[PDB]
């Protein structure tokens, strides 16, 4: 019964539009 | 933690609320949060709050989601992959990461 | 970098060497390129994986000597090869490829049907 | 490692003894330890042994569990919510984040 | 069976009040 | 910052634009504001998520043009618009918000009863 | 990577191969690893290979294995906790953590 | 059918007397 | 992330795109990854992307992974070990590893 | 129903071939 | 700290507070202390969460007003004060502990059963 | 460092310490050790887990003396032990071992089964 973890997806070189230490989060 | 745009959470099979691993190409920082959705379309990747210590705008990043299932299965699995160009383009999907040759 | 399908034009030492690896029967030169002429490879992680020849005569085109390393098949890079071939080649309307040197013709047909492709006799038609 | 106002655990349904992920809005440290719980009403968060090395007295964090559900259940589920303002005053608790627009 | 991993709560931006090494812990 | 009820005395350049999408219906200025004629809004992230109307008649209030943007609806953004308007009007005793312009009257009763409003011919009412 | 003394291992109910969690007191570093045993009674804590950029001799640790379970059986789950002094001395056993006051 | 990661056992205060990178590990 | 020869991937039981992680004996790091296919023969361990800031060519790393089990199954289970020198040479698999004494 | 998070298994020192911030990854 | 069993002779501010908290009945001094009139107490976290009074007669020794804390019970405390008590104290070999305010019987016979002692008229014994 | 199967020449102060935990019955000296009067042991993290002593004579060699430290049995540390004394003497043909000193005969000759030995009359061959 053993489980194991996977990658199940990624995004591939996205690049960040917006960082902001007050957004939520 | 991390909003991304609906299109490109459905595209690599990633929810609302599941948690999500971060690494950054531009900085090397390693980082786990979770996602939140971003309006469809928009094209936003947004690390906010204590995450935002870790990235800064146009830092390029990978972003991972990871399940857990039996080993039988995990044998056959293949993995939701969509890469990007530029500013949040989506070049194309794939089921499955190539081999690498010597 | 990721999988990338590009035209060769130019072949640097790594090129010839990989290409050995995908067409041992080929000794280039004896690949001549030119305008109609062309070779497309998958390139991934700095290395080819698999190539295909591409004949072009204006609205017709000719397919041959498609072949993946068998390493890396069933992993989406032919389909993707033959995807990026088609789209970088609008102005061709009908497109054939012969059924020389396929090693397994069962394989081949499942394959080619998966990317539109119909079974004729001798190879396989998208017109 | 780091106890927490029993008002606070119930609102966000953490449980005594869970793992627990600390981002500390303040510095950018984040650590994973357990709850315990602290005295219903005492307000209190605190930091206990090794952990205390990566937060101060005074800091903002953000403490989040996750849990691990089949694919399907995940699809509809709602997190437990808390915010928090002043000196750790409760000011509103929800079942969904919205979703960030451009 | 695809198991996931989701946020099931969180406390949003609240205040440390204490911090000791010598605490357990 | 974290979802926030404000009144909006001022409208920044960012609070047209945002309007705009929430009621394009309106052109602003249009949007008279003053002691008894209040624009509330819900603020995600620095956007304006939803907004609402309030015309205050002393111990009567009445609401008007409530929309919450359909992206991001379902996510309790309306219902804690409304809790916030009516808990910074504790003077009111009697609330009424019309039927006008609403898309689907089925899902704004089943809304407006959450919130504890009764309906009734032409809108719903808390009194 | 880190070898202990099987009677401490029974002690807090961790297998042999189980991953752990280490939290250093001393330095502040926080690492996980898995459980490998050592001799019965040799009172011994080994930080092996890799893991020895992150403790030295002398260091005090906190050494913590999780489980996962159902949310019923979570709610009235206990810990196996066991505290130590001097020259690694099991001075008590218990099964919960007390409630922190004010 | 939520499942919680909970604290299983702790070890609290003990002293490293080993350290050795080329241990195994 | 971390392409391997399926030679090593098969020995120590590691799945194509399975989550791992890498200990750095060379230079301390510890970060966690998932495994690609590399060339059944090639000797390679190709640290790419964002984890190539984690690790250099000829650093020497100890990769594992990790699965989860009903308690009463982890009580009997064996890692599948796999051990090396030289040149990425193969020289030994086990299936448990010893106790170490005082 | 206590579910174990046990090592299934190790490549115990390895050296790294190839290391570059634009394979894929 | 860990939870530790002190023996107290001398009290701090802190200790004055925690002990009003825990016997929120007495008000000393009235808790005079010397060598055969003991206080035990349990402290976690720079706090006293549960305290007893022993009075010693060489061989018997009795235990009056033992109370953890309502916040922190069923995690130990009380069993770990009375453990421990009575290991500091190996020349006693009458335990006695009378009935007196307590506020549930059926509780502290559970308890103290756990702990040894046999149900008396009156109280419990370990002798 | 990792599990290794060393042949001795020479004995360190911890090879000596070792020795005697392996072998309490042993005193050596009394350990002479030759090219045709071998001792192989298992070495971890610095200890000896397991020892051995190997007679040769040409084509035919003899064990004695096999053991593993009880804490450490099941482990595979006898199996490489022996795997490796076989490799390193590949000159040699026919392998006696004598039941001599064995605790449990019955996990012996499984143990030796898994070995390639045929238990025999006194002993166990591979030949
Ligand atoms: C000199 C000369 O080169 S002469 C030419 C010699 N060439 C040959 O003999 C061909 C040798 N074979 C190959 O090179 C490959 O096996 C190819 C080109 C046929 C297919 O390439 P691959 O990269 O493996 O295929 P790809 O993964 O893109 O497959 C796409 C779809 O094709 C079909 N397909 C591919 N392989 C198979 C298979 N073995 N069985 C059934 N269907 C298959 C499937 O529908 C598949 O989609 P799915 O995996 O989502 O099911
Ligand atoms: C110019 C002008 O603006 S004219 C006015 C035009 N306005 C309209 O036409 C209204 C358009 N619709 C909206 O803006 C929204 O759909 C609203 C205002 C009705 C509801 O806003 P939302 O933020 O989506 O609702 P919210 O998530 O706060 O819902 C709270 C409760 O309302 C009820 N509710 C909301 N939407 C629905 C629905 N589609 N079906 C059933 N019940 C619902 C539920 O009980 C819900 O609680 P739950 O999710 O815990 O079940
Ligand atoms: C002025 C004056 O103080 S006068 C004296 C007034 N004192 C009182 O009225 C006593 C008030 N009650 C208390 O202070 C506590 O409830 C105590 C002292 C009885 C028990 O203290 P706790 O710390 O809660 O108990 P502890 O957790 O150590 O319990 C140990 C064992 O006792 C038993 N026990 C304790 N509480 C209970 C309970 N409520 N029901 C059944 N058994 C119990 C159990 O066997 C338990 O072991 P387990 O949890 O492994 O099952
Ligand atoms: C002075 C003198 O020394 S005189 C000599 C005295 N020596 C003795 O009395 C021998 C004492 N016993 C030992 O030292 C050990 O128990 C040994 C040498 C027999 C076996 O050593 P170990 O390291 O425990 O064995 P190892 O783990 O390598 O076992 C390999 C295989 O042997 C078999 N085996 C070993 N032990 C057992 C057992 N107890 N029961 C059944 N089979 C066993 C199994 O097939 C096993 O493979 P598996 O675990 O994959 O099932
Ligand atoms: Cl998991
Ligand atoms: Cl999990
Ligand atoms: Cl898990
Ligand atoms: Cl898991
Ligand atoms: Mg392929
Ligand atoms: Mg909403
Ligand atoms: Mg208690
Ligand atoms: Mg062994």
């Amino acid at each position: 019964s053993m489980i194991r973890t996977m990658l199940q997806g990624k995004l591939h070189r996205v690049k960040v539009t917006h960082a902001d230490l007050h957004y939520e989060g | 933690s991390c909003a991304i745009d609906q299109d490109f959470l459905d595209a690599a099979g990633i929810l609302e609320n599941e948690a999500i691993d971060i690494w950054n190409v531009t900085n090397g920082k390693r980082f786990s949060v979770y996602a939140i959705a971003a309006e469809r379309g928009s094209r936003i990747i947004s690390v906010n709050g204590a995450a935002a210590h870790c990235a800064s705008v146009g830092d390029i990043v990978i972003i991972a989601s990871f399940v857990t299932m039996p080993d039988e299965e995990a044998r056959t699995w293949r993995p939701n992959v969509a890469y990007f160009e530029g500013d949040n383009e989506m070049k194309r999907t794939a089921k499955a990461i190539p081999v690498q040759v010597a | 970098m990721k999988l990338t399908i590009i035209r060769l034009e130019k072949f640097s030492d790594q090129d010839r060497i990989d290409l050995q690896k995908i067409w041992p029967e080929y000794s280039p030169s004896s690949l001549q390129v030119d305008d109609n002429h062309r070779i497309y490879a998958a390139r991934f992680n700095e290395r080819l994986l698999a190539a295909v020849r591409v004949t072009l005569s204006g609205t017709e085109g000719a397919l041959d000597s498609l072949r993946v390393r068998e390493v890396t098949r069933r992993r989406g890079v032919g389909q993707y090869l033959l995807e990026e071939v088609l789209r970088n080649n609008p102005g061709v309307s009908c497109w054939w490829m012969a059924d020389a040197g396929v090693e397994d013709r069962g394989v081949m047909t499942a394959f080619m049907q998966a990317l539109g492709f119909t079974a004729q006799q001798g190879g396989w038609e998208k017109c």
